[PDB]
RNA sequence: CUCGAUGUCGGCUCGUCGCAUCCUGGGGCUGGAGUCGGUCCCAAGGGUUGGGCUGUUCGCCCAUUAAAGCGGCACGCGAGCUGGGUUCAGAACGUCGUGAGACAGUUCGGUCCCUAUCCGCUGCGCGCGGAGGAAUCUUGAGAAGGGCUGUCUUUAGUACGAGAGGACCGAGACGGACUGACCUCUGGUGUGCCAGUUGUUCUGCCAAGAGCAUGGCUGGUUGGCUACGUCGGGUUGUGAUAACCGCUGAAAGCAUCUAAGCGGGAAGCACGCUUCAAGAUAAGGGUUCCCACAGGAGUGUUCCUGGUAAGGUCCCCGAGAGAUGAUCGGGUUGAUAGGCCAGACGUGGACGCAUCGUAAGGUGUGGAGCUGACUGGUACUAAUAGACCGAGGACUUUCA
RNA sequence: GUAGCGAAAUUCCUUGUCGGGUAAGUUCCGACCUGCACGAAUGGAGUAACGAUUUCCCUACUGUCUCCACCAUGAACUCGG
RNA sequence: CCCUAAACCGACACUGGUGGAUAGGUAGAGUAUACCGAGGCGAUCGAGUGAAUCGUGGUGAAGGAACUCGGCAAAAUGCCC
RNA sequence: GUCCGAACCCACUUCAGUUGAAAAUGGAGGGGAUGAGUUGUGGAUAGGGGUGAAAGGCCAAUCAAACACCGUGAUAGCUGG
């Protein structure tokens, strides 16, 4: 019902930038270190956006030290300080799962308006 | 529209798709059709989707309707007679009425028919 | 498996008596000019019409 | 998820290149090992020049699972290869270096040395 | 013998929240609507202490004369549902009294009772977790069989209570120690941390946690 | 006992029971510094792993675990599965026999079936009864389920001990296994949805599409179902006890846990928690509704017919329900479903047009078009119209 | 009883012993000879190639399995014959 | 008149067996396979319904023989240069 | 008596069937597929005999001696009535 949605509006945020899978994104994830806290930047390619209200989440793929790391973030999670969009990709798919098995020049995304 | 949940007509989902499309085409061809209860009640949503799409006449809409039906003569009927007949109707372009049963196999039979009178 | 013994008359009849059918109910046609019996929520086979005394839309050409 | 007969790669420089999970420590009947779980392994393949021989039974901690890992904040982490890090029987690495990214779940008060040597903790 | 607070509601669905430790918590949304005390049961007249609550929106043409008379004696408008709450403080309840979701605070533990979702006639492998037979290696038309169901000439019988196929679901299930996340009484909404039995729209009984807490 | 047939090993599945207890609980004696141990009692509530070898049982071994118990049930369980072993016809080896052949010697190969009548058992209905007919909410005689456990932190380096070592009794945190519900999250599915694409046929052709090839094949994917998913659960306790520890105390001037009596005392017993439950024919209880109908026989009215009240069913639209019955909701005084309108999800840029490119194609118009289940509206379509059942002051007796 | 072969389709004892392979190998692969009861045209020992033969191992691969879920269908199920 | 069959051999108007001739198009090496032609058929009980279950197909996270007497079945591999 | 592979011939594995569609088959794979190949028509060999790339195989759907009739109402210390 819309009662569920109006309850969700209390948890949803407003400062989310507009982006699509295929875009290069830096997510400023807050990391708890005992007494300390820090902001660690996860830079990568958005490969999926599973939508729907406060349930919206997006997946970012990074290539670090010869291994791929995928992180899935709820788009309205309070652990995300902010989201930066670097490149706007030019893809043809909603889910970029094919990038999992691609590395090198075959794994790079065209920029929007090219 | 919504899938059929249970087992499909004609012993196969592909055959059910064919059956529903042909049955909608025959409904549009003849105005009314006696086609047992389950087939009529399963073809009603598709037929009303098609009629609603045909309520507004554009070339793109005619091609989209011709994706189904596939008989351009029936497409012409739908876009010329059935379509303008439902200018003021907000849905409910067809009605189903039970007739009885078939002697051979006791199939409950019903006639589905496009609305004939103008709403205005 | 196979029936070990011939079932008694009492038990056979107890089971067989439950193989039955209910009578079809039938309703009087709302059309005053017809007044015949038809199935509920079904067009009258005689007049070929459906609906209350007012509406009365033709359904079957019979 | 790492179960018996799962083969893992090594994030250490002990010379071992591939481990076979013989058991998942943590209780009887336990099925799977996740990020930060300790397993008993055998060394299927090792570098000829190294301090670990093939067929040696060792203990390792699982890092870099392929399946997924949920976190209490609702996020998930996923890698592209099942990895593991050998141990000296007291919670400390046998090797002197760690390779590739390491999960944050290793920094649950437990594997401080591994997290310190981690090139990247995600 | 135990004093229990209670309220009736409807399962509206689920969503998710983030608590103050930034933890994702699944919450069920219960329209813990206004309930009215239709009847109070006393040891003198009934033999036990309990409070009958109403709750529910009902059409005036769907309430029969006996129900209408019951509600008229209660002095309240007719409600769709009627459920009792076995409380030892039933007396403190007056006939026609108003009960709202604010009967529960922001961190009370509760027990939620509802009728589970139905599954129809379920097999042994589904309704009892039976491990069947293998898929290959000569298994002959018994891949989901229940296996043996007894011994031999002794006891030459099938013991009572053996788990076999049958209809699963649609039964009273109580899930305990769910911590209420939030209560908004002005619209009768309760957010309860967890998953409660039953499909969306079912009736739910939210009572104080019998075992208090963990 | 069975030869007008009682199918014979091990595993799989499903259990159930005994206790001669493997772990967990309790206690004596030793002890034993502690830490641990080992032994005689109690105790069957729950739990009691995954693999290598062999057809194996057995057994050995690897890695764990609180522990990897022993047995019964036709050495439980082939109208449940397995056929590897055994015990058919083929063949070979060794040994034996002149030979046909033989071998609890070995080796390779090697048919089974069953639509469940009765009891049994898991589920689900119909009927009748519950002394008037109904509607709702219930009590619980009784029944079932559930009952596992680890590691770490702290008490405390305290007690103990010469040191090294290292507690009991309590407190807290986090797990394994098991399990209930559940779909917000993650994963899987997807005969719907969107998209791409090969071959081919077709819609006259272009354009745009359609059929078939496993949904032709691929890329995704809401709803639903689900676990690999996330929430919860075991308990905190009470009573009477087991072994055992006692108090007072004789018989027997003492003593003695006992003969009178009282107290402690375990995961066991009975409760506590969850669930079913008045066919509990002992058929319960509360609250509410309907009412003294009609016509015959009659032999105290009796009893049989008939129309109703309260109420219910049939029929129709459905799903939160479902094999079918059933259940729940709706039935025009109506949002029950479909359609329609809008939204969300999903796909990812439709047709057309403009422009660029020789062309395949690119860009723009434009998060476009399409679109199911989810959400909100809206009587446009179908829930027409009607029947049928259903008390009568409700048997009798005594009380008040 | 020679050449050769030998715990072998032959070895009872027996899972012989040692060695290899496995984290763990009554099978296997190479050896030993103590051949219960090998052995030279009922041929001995080998052998490239061949085998829907028997046996062991590695790799790839997977619902074989941990642990099953979901989809569509022919029966099953309801109605008529 | 039937004749790779409902008419023959199988007790049947039986998913079996039955010799020879003709045998087009596109993709293809092909008489394989896919979709079509000439031509012929819609198959000789139906209508429904998301039960368990059996048969027949399909897909699958992570793992990859831990299954099992045994990799049984399936998956992978597959064509041309 | 080459290789891959349809027709054709075969019958290795598996599943289904097992009161079957079928008194031996069907689905999925599998072997041969210029040869000791396969197949049509007609013919020859006959029961202590046939024929057998040999399994006591086959000789009109049960062959360690076919089928039919006859001796014949065989005989049975056995079972039944
Ligand atoms: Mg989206
Ligand atoms: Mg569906
Ligand atoms: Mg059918
Ligand atoms: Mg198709
Ligand atoms: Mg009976
Ligand atoms: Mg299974
Ligand atoms: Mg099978
Ligand atoms: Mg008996
Ligand atoms: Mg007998
Ligand atoms: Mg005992
Ligand atoms: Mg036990
Ligand atoms: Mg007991
Ligand atoms: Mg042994
Ligand atoms: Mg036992
Ligand atoms: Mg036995
Ligand atoms: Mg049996
Ligand atoms: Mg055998
Ligand atoms: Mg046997
Ligand atoms: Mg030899
Ligand atoms: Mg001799
Ligand atoms: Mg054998
Ligand atoms: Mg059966
Ligand atoms: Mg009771
Ligand atoms: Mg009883
Ligand atoms: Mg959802
Ligand atoms: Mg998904
Ligand atoms: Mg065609
Ligand atoms: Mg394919
Ligand atoms: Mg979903
Ligand atoms: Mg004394
Ligand atoms: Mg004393
Ligand atoms: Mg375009
Ligand atoms: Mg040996
Ligand atoms: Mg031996
Ligand atoms: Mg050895
Ligand atoms: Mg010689
Ligand atoms: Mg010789
Ligand atoms: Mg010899
Ligand atoms: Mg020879
Ligand atoms: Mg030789
Ligand atoms: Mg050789
Ligand atoms: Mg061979
Ligand atoms: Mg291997
Ligand atoms: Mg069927
Ligand atoms: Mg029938
Ligand atoms: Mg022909
Ligand atoms: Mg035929
Ligand atoms: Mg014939
Ligand atoms: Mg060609
Ligand atoms: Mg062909
Ligand atoms: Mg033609
Ligand atoms: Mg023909
Ligand atoms: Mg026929
Ligand atoms: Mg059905
Ligand atoms: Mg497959
Ligand atoms: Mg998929
Ligand atoms: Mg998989
Ligand atoms: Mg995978
Ligand atoms: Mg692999
Ligand atoms: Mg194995
Ligand atoms: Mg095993
Ligand atoms: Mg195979
Ligand atoms: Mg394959
Ligand atoms: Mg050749
Ligand atoms: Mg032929
Ligand atoms: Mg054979
Ligand atoms: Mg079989
Ligand atoms: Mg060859
Ligand atoms: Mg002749
Ligand atoms: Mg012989
Ligand atoms: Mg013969
Ligand atoms: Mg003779
Ligand atoms: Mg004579
Ligand atoms: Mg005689
Ligand atoms: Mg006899
Ligand atoms: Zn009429």
């Amino acid at each position: 019902s819309n009662i569920i949605d109006e309850i969700d509006k209390a948890s949803m945020r407003d400062d989310i930038p507009e982006f699509r899978p295929g875009d290069s994104v830096k997510v400023h994830v807050k990391v708890v270190e005992g007494s300390r806290t820090r902001v660690q930047v996860f830079s990568g390619i958005v490969i999926s956006r599973t939508g729907g209200g406060v349930q919206e989440s997006f997946t970012v793929r990074k290539l670090s030290f010869g291994t791929g790391v995928e992180r899935t973030f709820p788009l309205h999670s309070p652990i995300i300080d902010k989201i930066e969009v670097d490149r706007h990709g030019a893809v043809r798919r909603a889910k970029l799962y094919y990038l999992r098995g691609r590395r090198g020049k075959a794994a790079k995304i065209k920029e929007r308006g090219s | 529209p919504k899938p059929t949940k249970g087992p499909r007509l004609g012993g196969s989902p592909a055959h059910e798709r064919i059956i529903l499309r042909n049955l909608a085409s025959q409904l549009f061809e003849h105005g009314r059709v006696v086609t047992t209860v389950t087939k009529a009640k399963r073809v009603r949503p598709l037929a009303e989707k098609l009629i609603n799409r045909a309520k507004t006449d554009t070339v793109a809409n005619r091609r989209f309707v011709n994706r189904t039906i596939t008989d351009r003569g029936i497409v012409h009927i739908l876009f010329t007679e059935i379509g303008p007949r439902m200018e003021g109707r907000d849905g409910g372009y067809t009605r189903v009425t039970r007739i009885g049963i078939r002697k051979g196999d006791n199939a409950p039979m019903a006639v589905i028919e496009v609305i004939s009178d103008k709403v205005a | 498996a196979v029936p070990k013994r011939k079932m008694s008359r009492s038990n056979t009849r107890h089971r067989r008596s439950q193989w039955k059918t209910v009578a079809t109910k039938l309703v009087t046609c709302a059309n005053p000019a017809c007044g015949e019996k038809h199935l509920p929520h079904t067009a009258c086979p005689s007049c070929g019409g459906y609906g209350p005394r007012g509406d009365r839309r033709q359904v079957v050409e019979a | 998820m790492i179960q018996q007969e799962t083969r893992l790669k090594v994030a250490d420089n002990t010379g071992a290149k591939e481990l076979l999970c013989i058991r998942v420590l943590g209780g009887s009947k336990r099925r799977y090992a996740y990020l930060g779980d300790t397993i008993v392994c055998t060394v299927k393949d090792a570098i000829p020049g190294g301090n670990v021989k093939k067929g040696e039974v060792v203990k390792a901690v699982v890092v870099r699972t392929v399946k997924s890992h949920r976190r209490p904040d609702g996020s998930y982490i996923k890698f592209d290869e099942n990895a593991a890090v050998l141990l000296k029987g007291d919670g400390e690495p046998r090797g002197t270096r760690i390779f590739g990214p390491i999960a944050r779940e290793l920094r649950e008060k437990k594997f401080m040395r591994i997290v310190s040597l981690a090139p990247e903790v995600i | 013998e135990r004093t229990v607070k209670g309220v009736l509601g409807t399962k509206l669905g689920m969503t998710q929240l983030w608590d103050e430790h930034n933890r994702l918590v699944p919450v069920t949304v219960i329209q813990a609507g206004p309930c009215v005390v239709t009847q109070v049961r006393t040891p003198e007249t009934d033999g036990y202490s309990a409070v009958q609550l109403g709750y529910g929106a009902v059409k005036a043409k769907n309430v029969t004369k006996p129900e209408a008379g019951h509600f008229e004696k209660a002095g309240v408008t007719p409600r769709r549902h009627l459920v009792e709450l076995r409380t030892a403080d039933a007396s403190e309840y007056t006939l026609g009294q108003e009960i709202a979701a604010d009967v529960f605070s922001e961190s009370d533990f509760v027990d939620v009772t509802g009728t589970s979702k139905g599954k129809g006639t379920a097999g042994v492998m589904k309704r009892h977790g039976f491990g069947g037979l293998r898929a290959t290696h000569g298994v002959h038309r018994k891949h989901r069989s229940p296996g043996s169901i007894g011994g031999c000439s002794t006891p030459g019988k099938v013991i009572k209570g053996l788990r076999m196929a049958g209809r699963m679901g649609v039964e009273r299930v109580t899930v305990q120690n769910l911590q209420v996340h939030s209560v908004d009484a002005e619209r009768g909404i309760m957010l309860v941390r967890g998953a409660v039995p039953g499909p969306k729209g079912s009736l739910l009984v939210v009572r104080s946690a019998a075992k208090k807490a963990a």
